[PDB]
């Protein structure tokens, strides 16, 4: 609920990051819209 | 004139609810305008 620049892994992005209601499964890491672009990540560490 | 006017207006209704694909000429500028925008965006991945 900041505006940071982020690395995720080596994933290089910027926005507001926030706690999502979407489920990836065990293997996705990087979520991409129809667009192509970026919308959510899987934390590394809390795995969420 | 009452009652043929009335079953006209009956039909009306059952052509957009029982979806005769009239609204096309909004449906495909809405399409062909976000078609571009799509377009648009996807051209960044691109190396030039
Ligand atoms: C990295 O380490 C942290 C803690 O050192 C791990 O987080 C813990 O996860 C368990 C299970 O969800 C929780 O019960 C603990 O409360 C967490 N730790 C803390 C300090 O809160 C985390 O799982 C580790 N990451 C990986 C990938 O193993
Ligand atoms: C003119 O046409 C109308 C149809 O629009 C006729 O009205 C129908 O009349 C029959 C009986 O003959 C009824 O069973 C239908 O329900 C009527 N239709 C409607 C929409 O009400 C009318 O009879 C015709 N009259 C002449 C003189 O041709």
């Amino acid at each position: 609920n900041k505006c940071v620049n982020f690395n995720f892994n080596g994933l290089t992005g910027t926005g507001v990051l926030t706690e999502s209601n979407k489920k990836f499964l065990p293997f996705q890491q990087f979520g991409r819209d129809i667009d192509d672009t970026t919308d959510a990540v899987r934390d590394p560490q809390t795995l969420e | 004139i009452a009652n043929q006017f009335n079953s006209a207006i009956g039909k009306i209704q059952d052509s957009l609810s029982s979806t005769a694909s009239a609204l096309g000429k909004l449906q495909d500028v809405v399409n062909q305008n976000a078609q571009a925008l799509n377009t648009l965006v996807k051209q960044l991945s691109s190396n030039f």
